[PDB]
């Protein structure tokens, strides 16, 4: 969808990340972005 | 000098910074300008989070630059 890739875009561009990283953060967090991006950022431990 | 920060949502902050200034002061004044908790946003800049005791120089947050602002989704 128009919708999806532009959350990805939106994810890789403030993540700094690809588009593979960014879309199957996407994915597996329901294609909530706010959320998917928490997650790239909170360190591992 | 003034940096921006940009949320999620598309809003510009428009915030009066010295380069010398932590993120944990940043952060403060993203509260006092438009209510955010700070335990609650995560500035982002070249895709790295900032961390609260470091300053807008060591990340080379110059003038003009922009911050992205992902907030913490809790509750509710
Ligand atoms: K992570
Ligand atoms: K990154």
């Amino acid at each position: 969808s128009n919708a999806r890739r532009l959350l990805c875009v939106e994810f890789a561009s403030v993540a700094s990340c690809d588009a593979a990283v960014a879309q199957c953060f996407l994915a597996e967090n329901d294609w909530e972005m706010e959320r998917a991006l928490n997650s790239y950022f909170e360190p591992p431990v | 000098m003034q940096i921006f920060v940009k949320t999620l949502t598309g809003k510009t902050i428009t915030l009066e910074v010295e380069p010398s200034d932590t993120i944990e002061n940043v952060k403060a004044k993203i509260q006092d300008k438009e209510g955010i908790p700070p335990d609650q946003q995560r500035l982002i800049f070249a895709g790295k989070q900032l961390e609260d005791g470091r300053t807008l120089s060591d990340y080379n947050i110059q003038k003009e630059s922009t911050l992205h602002l992902v907030l913490r989704l809790r509750g509710g």
